[PDB]
């Protein structure tokens, strides 16, 4: 019984690769993308 | 464009995609309007199901 | 796997992002995005 209970507890911790995937996933709220202005001479780009 | 997007995605990329994820080919074919995609049975049909759902019909809006 | 092997890419013609990674991480990125996604208020200045 005692061969029984070890032998099947050091073999449940043992028990106890990953794929790669793609995911789309839609923004309702906001821009994907970059923002530009001017101030009369110079570019400002917002990330 | 579509051809752009997935390129850059699937460059570099030594990731193990179900050979390696970083030996698809993807080349735009402007004359039929078509995607060539060049890898094993199942990274074709992996690409296959990225683009059935960027394939969309848009709408139009007019700016008054 | 790593962090550091996460691709995105801007996909603009239907305002999406593209993730790949494994099963973990791309719903490690959802989680994020939804939390930066919020509608906005409008200010008008006199």
């Amino acid at each position: 019984y005692v061969d029984m209970v070890v032998n099947a507890a050091t073999m449940m911790d043992k028990q106890n690769l990953g794929r790669q995937k793609i995911g789309v996933m839609r923004l309702n709220n906001t821009f994907v993308g970059d923002r530009t202005y001017n101030l009369r001479d110079q570019k400002m780009v917002i990330p | 464009g579509i051809a752009t997007a997935i390129e850059r995605l699937l460059q570099g990329e030594e990731q193990p995609l179900g050979a390696a994820a970083g030996n698809i080919k993807i080349v735009a074919y402007p004359d039929t309007n078509s995607l060539l995609v060049k890898g094993t049975a199942e990274q074709v049909h992996f690409i296959e199901m990225l683009v059935k759902a960027l394939d969309v019909a848009k709408r139009h809006v007019e700016l008054s």
